[PDB]
């Protein structure tokens, strides 16, 4: 009857920017207000495209961890080494040549859509796979991508973490604490 | 523009106009301001959660309209030179095939 | 009487009026015999302030209810595991000092404190009346008339006030003496 | 808003009328905007036949 | 200047003084009961205690625990309270003394008023009206300068290692 | 009497720092505030927060506000006032309160040493 209340922090009314958008709208968590100090669209463009490093980055690490290699002796190293041997290797600075270009057409996307130039969703680039036709199937489809690269996030940082704390390959299961 | 849906409403009606929101944000005082940096400060009524955004407001037309001043551009220009240079002497060093 | 935060919020604020109470009509001054309206320093005169300080009372308690029975509770049984042992913590004080820091325990908990508290600040300083002051919507036994809601506040407002005392001697006595849970030398 | 084809995340290059890639219309940066389309032309096809 | 208070007037080569250079007087007025009755409380306790710390040193109480030497101002407290002692005796004895105080002025001392205050009523001495008044004020005059002299006597006789009138 | 001066909530600004900003701010100023003065900020917001007004505030418009008003210390008490109002007069009387420069300022010597000469305009006088 009053303030429409978040789902998630049931004591706090939720931000107005959470309307209408995937995710929100179903549990609206955003207690700090970070949505109430900057625009919803590059907060959703930053959420996303985190969700998908992490989601490739997930699985990455565990397909390190468990042995899958690359043909090539340069490759045996462990997955905490991976980085530092692969920057003095080379492939990382030209994955980050390759990285720089996809970004400055994202770049290039964030700033056509923040002007309004086209009529772009937020963490939309056209790829039109496996999605479904109806609106409602979109919508829940689109917060299926939104909960699984939250976990994934979540899961990357833990993976990480503990594979610095405990020397030990993904599962982490043996360790000792 | 930004504020679409605020119920603004002058100083004359600070105590008179109640219609709160299209949310339930009560009616914000708007203060004309002499500052140009500054034209107009809103007030509130209330507990309110209002879209404030701290962000700047930047556009690319604007943006490489500064690149387009002389200063970005021939200084541009002359970083661009001066590194040229610097690669030069460190691929072709002491100027050995004069 | 106890409006749900979804409408009791639209009248949240800064209140710039005085109700002409004890402090703003408040829970907490109610006492056995009669009243006992308290504030000897005035600090409730600062009107404005009320539902600050009321949040503070009610935080300060909650705080020192868990606290207390925190000091009661591992002098008779503790987690299971040779960190958290009788022997290794003989007493329950020993603890911050103990497990902390490095150690992981205690730095673990201030930081989901740090976020539960970071989260809940926007309720704290926003959407914070004299009306629900305090209200963190987790109403499952409150009653439903208003007489007995005032007595269940004023229940948690005396536990939280006899806490935040108990607490300190709670501490004080057991570093003097090093002693289990009856602090008495 | 029309987008273009090749990268459909981005506004439709304009100036880009059917000369050989107007079905797949491609200017990110938008040199097209900034030049003399035809002179931008004349160096592509110079630089394929090279 | 504090109600009818006594603490000014005959009070040295200026008539008055009216000492309050804080105004916890003027800002706390309903308080100006409770400020005298703190400070004459203060100032016969303090009395008290000093000439507390010269009499032991040449008589002792009978109560035979009393009744030991090396029980100097720095280890009475911490050695009488056993394991109760006389250190009991005297706070219940304050205990029954400050209950009579508690009848006069009600539970929640409401009829404590700036005139009645740190009046018990034991009148054996005083007589007259203007003589009270002079007598308030050397009461008070006393109270107050044995307050900080205890206080000296506390703090540079445990500091300095005294223990003794001279306290220094 | 003037309008937004009158039943200002304490919560705005207490009674006594009024009282003082009213005493420090010269009379002609009152009705209108010039700007960049405590008083312009009290009246700016006196006339929007009140009694038969918006009676409630954000927490961070109220901070704010709370930050604009003076805070009971930064204004001259009545002796203070004095002091200018009469050390003015003596300078402006041909008067100087005679004082003698010290390690790097000078001492007040408490005297009125009369300052202009005989001829008032001379500069060697
Ligand atoms: C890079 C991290 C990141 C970012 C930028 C976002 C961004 C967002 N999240 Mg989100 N989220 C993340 C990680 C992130 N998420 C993870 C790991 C989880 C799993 C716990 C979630 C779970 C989650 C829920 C359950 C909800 C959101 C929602 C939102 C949106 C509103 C929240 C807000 O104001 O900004 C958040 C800003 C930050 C997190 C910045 C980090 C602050 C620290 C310094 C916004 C688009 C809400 C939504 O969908 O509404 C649009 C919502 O209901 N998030
Ligand atoms: C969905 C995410 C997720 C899941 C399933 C787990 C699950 C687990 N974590 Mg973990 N963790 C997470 C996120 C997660 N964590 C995050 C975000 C961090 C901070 C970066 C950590 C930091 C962390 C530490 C430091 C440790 C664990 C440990 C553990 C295990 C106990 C358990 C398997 C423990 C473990 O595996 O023992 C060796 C352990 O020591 N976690
Ligand atoms: C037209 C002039 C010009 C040219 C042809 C080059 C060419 C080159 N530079 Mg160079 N550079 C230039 C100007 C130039 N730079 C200027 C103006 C600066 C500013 C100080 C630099 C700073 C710079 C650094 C710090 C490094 C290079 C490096 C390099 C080499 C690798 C490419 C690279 O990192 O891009 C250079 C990037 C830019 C020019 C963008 C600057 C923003 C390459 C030969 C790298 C190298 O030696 O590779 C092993 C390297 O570490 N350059
Ligand atoms: C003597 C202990 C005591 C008592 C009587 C209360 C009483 C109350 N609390 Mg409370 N609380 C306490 C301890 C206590 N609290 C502690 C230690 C914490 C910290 C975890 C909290 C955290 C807390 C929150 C976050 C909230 C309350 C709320 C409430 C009120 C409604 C809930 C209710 O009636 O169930 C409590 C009744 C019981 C019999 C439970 C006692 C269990 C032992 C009520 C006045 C809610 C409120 O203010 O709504 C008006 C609310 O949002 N409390
Ligand atoms: C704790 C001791 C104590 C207490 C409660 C008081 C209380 C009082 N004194 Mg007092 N006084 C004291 C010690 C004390 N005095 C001492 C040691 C001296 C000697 C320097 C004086 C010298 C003195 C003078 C000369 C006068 C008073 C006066 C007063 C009364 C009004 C001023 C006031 O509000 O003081 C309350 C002050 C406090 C509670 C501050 C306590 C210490 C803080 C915490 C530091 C009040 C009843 C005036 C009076 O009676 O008016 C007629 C007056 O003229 N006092
Ligand atoms: C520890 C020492 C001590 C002792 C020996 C007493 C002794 C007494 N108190 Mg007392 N009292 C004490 C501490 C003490 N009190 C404390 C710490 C407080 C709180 C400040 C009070 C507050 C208090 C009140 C309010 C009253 C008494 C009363 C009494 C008398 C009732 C007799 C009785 O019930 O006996 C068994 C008795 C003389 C009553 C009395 O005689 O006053 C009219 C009474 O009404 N007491
Ligand atoms: C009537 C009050 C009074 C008097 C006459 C003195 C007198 C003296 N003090 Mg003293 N003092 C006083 C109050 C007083 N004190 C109070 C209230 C304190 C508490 C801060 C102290 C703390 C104090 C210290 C810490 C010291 C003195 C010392 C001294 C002596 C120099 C001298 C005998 C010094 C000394 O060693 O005494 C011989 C010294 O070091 N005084
Ligand atoms: C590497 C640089 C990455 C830092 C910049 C990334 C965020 C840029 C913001 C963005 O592109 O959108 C922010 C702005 C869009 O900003 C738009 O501006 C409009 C002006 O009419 C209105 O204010 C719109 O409300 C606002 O969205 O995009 C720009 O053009 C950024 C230019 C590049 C800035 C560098
Ligand atoms: C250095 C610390 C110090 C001591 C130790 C001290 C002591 C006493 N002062 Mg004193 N005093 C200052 C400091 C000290 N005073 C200062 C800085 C000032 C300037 C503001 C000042 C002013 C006055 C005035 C105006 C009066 C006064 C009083 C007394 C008094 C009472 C004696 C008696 O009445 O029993 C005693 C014992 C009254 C008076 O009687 O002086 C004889 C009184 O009228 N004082
Ligand atoms: C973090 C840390 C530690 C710690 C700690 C912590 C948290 C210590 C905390 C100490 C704490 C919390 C100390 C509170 C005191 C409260 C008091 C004294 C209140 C008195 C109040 C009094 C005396 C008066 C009360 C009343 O007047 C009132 C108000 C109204 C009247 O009607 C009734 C009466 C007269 C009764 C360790 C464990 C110690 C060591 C470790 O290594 C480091
Ligand atoms: C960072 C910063 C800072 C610092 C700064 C500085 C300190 C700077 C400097 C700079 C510099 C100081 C630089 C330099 C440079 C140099 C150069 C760049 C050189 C060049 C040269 C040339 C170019 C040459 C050429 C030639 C040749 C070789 C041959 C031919 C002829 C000629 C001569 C032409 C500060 C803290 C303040 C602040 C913040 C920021």
């Amino acid at each position: 009857g009053g303030y429409k209340m978040s789902k998630a922090v049931p004591f706090l009314p939720m931000s107005p920017a959470l309307e209408g958008y995937v995710g929100a709208e179903e549990e609206g968590f955003d207690p700090m207000g970070f949505s109430l100090a900057l625009d919803i669209r590059w907060l959703r463009e930053a959420e996303l495209k985190h969700g998908r490093i992490c989601m490739l980055a997930t699985v990455g690490w565990i397909a390190t961890d468990l042995g899958m290699r690359l043909p090539g002796p340069a490759y045996q190293v462990s997955t905490l080494e991976a980085h530092d041997a692969m920057v003095k290797f080379g492939p990382m600075a030209q994955i980050l040549i390759w990285l720089g270009i996809i970004e400055v057409f994202s770049f290039l996307a964030i700033t056509n859509m923040m002007e309004g130039t086209t009529d772009r969703q937020p963490g939309d680039y056209g790829l039109r796979r496996l999605y479904p036709k109806d609106e409602e199937g979109q919508y829940e489809m689109q917060l299926k991508e939104l909960r699984n690269g939250r976990l994934a996030m979540l899961a990357f940082s833990g993976i990480v973490t503990t594979a610095v704390l405990t020397g030990r390959t993904w599962p982490f299961x043996x360790x000792x604490x | 523009a930004e504020t679409e849906e605020g119920l603004i409403i002058k100083p004359e009606e600070a105590g008179k106009i109640t219609s709160r929101d299209k949310n339930n944000n009560p009616p914000r005082i708007v203060v004309k301001t002499n500052d140009w940096d500054i034209p107009e400060y809103q007030l509130s009524t209330g507990a309110s959660n209002q879209v404030s955004y701290i962000t700047p407001v930047v556009e690319s037309e604007d943006i490489k309209a500064w690149l387009s001043l002389n200063v970005n551009f021939f200084s541009i220009i002359i970083l661009f030179t001066v590194g040229g240079l610097i690669e030069i002497q460190r691929f072709f060093p002491d100027t050995l095939y004069w | 009487a106890r409006r749900e935060l979804a409408v009791a919020y639209e009248d949240a604020g800064i209140d710039l009026m005085d109700n002409g109470k004890f402090a703003q009509g408040l829970v907490g001054a109610e006492a056995a015999f009669g009243r006992y309206e308290f504030d000897p320093i005035g600090f409730s005169k600062y009107t404005e302030l009320v539902p600050w300080f009321r949040e503070a009372e009610l935080k300060h308690g909650r705080i020192a209810m868990l606290a207390w029975l925190g000091l009661v509770v591992p002098d008779f049984v503790r987690i299971p595991g040779e960190a958290y042992s009788f022997e290794a913590v003989p007493r329950v004080i020993d603890a911050h000092d103990a497990l902390n820091a490095d150690a992981g325990p205690n730095f673990q908990i201030i930081l989901f404190i740090s976020i539960v508290e970071l989260c809940c600040a926007k309720k704290v300083f926003e959407w914070n009346s004299v009306e629900t002051a305090g209200d963190y919507n987790l109403t499952r036994l409150f009653p439903e008339d208003d007489e007995a809601q005032k007595q269940m506040r004023i229940a948690e407002l005396k536990n939280g006030r006899l806490a935040m005392i108990a607490f300190g001697g709670a501490v004080t006595q057991a570093v003097i003496t090093g002693k289990p849970f009856p602090w008495t030398f | 808003k029309e987008t273009s084809a090749s990268v459909p995340f981005l506004p439709k290059p304009k100036n880009l009328a059917g000369w050989v890639g107007g079905e797949t219309e491609f200017d990110p940066i938008g040199f097209s905007n900034w030049f003399d389309m035809k002179w931008l032309r004349e160096a592509e096809l110079k630089h394929g036949r090279v | 200047f504090a109600g009818g208070l006594t603490g000014s007037d005959y009070g040295g080569f200026g008539g008055k003084y009216e000492w309050d250079p804080v105004g916890f007087s003027t800002r706390w007025p309903e308080h100006l009961a409770w400020y005298r009755e703190a400070e004459l409380k203060h100032g016969r306790i303090a009395m008290l205690a000093f000439a507390g710390l010269l009499a032991p040193d040449l008589f002792r109480l009978p109560w035979a625990e009393f009744q030991d030497s090396s029980l100097d101002f720095a280890n009475a407290h911490d050695k009488f309270v056993a394991g109760f002692g006389p250190m009991w005796w005297g706070f219940i004895a304050c205990g029954g003394i400050e209950y009579q105080r508690f009848r006069k002025l009600g539970l929640g001392m409401e009829g404590l008023t700036l005139e009645n205050a740190g009046n018990l009523g034991w009148f054996d001495l005083p007589k007259n009206s203007e003589e009270r008044l002079f007598y308030e004020t050397a009461e008070l005059k006393n109270g107050r300068l044995a307050m900080l002299a205890v206080s000296g006597i506390f703090t540079a006789g445990i500091f300095w290692d005294q223990h003794h009138f001279p306290f220094i | 009497k003037i309008a937004y001066l009158q039943d200002i909530p304490r919560t705005i600004v207490e009674k006594d720092a009024l009282e003082l900003i009213l005493k420090n701010t010269p009379k002609e100023q009152w009705e209108n505030p010039p700007e960049d003065s405590y008083l312009y900020t009290v009246k700016a917001f006196a006339e929007m927060y009140g009694p038969g007004k918006a009676t409630k505030m954000g927490w961070w418009d109220y901070y704010r506000l709370k930050m604009d008003m003076p805070d009971t210390t930064r204004l001259s008490s009545e002796r203070e006032l004095q002091e200018i109002e009469e050390y003015e007069k003596l300078m402006m009387s041909g008067k100087v309160p005679f004082a003698v420069p010290g390690p790097s300022g000078y001492f007040f010597t408490g005297f009125v040493t009369q300052w202009k000469g005989k001829e008032p305009f001379a500069g060697d006088q």
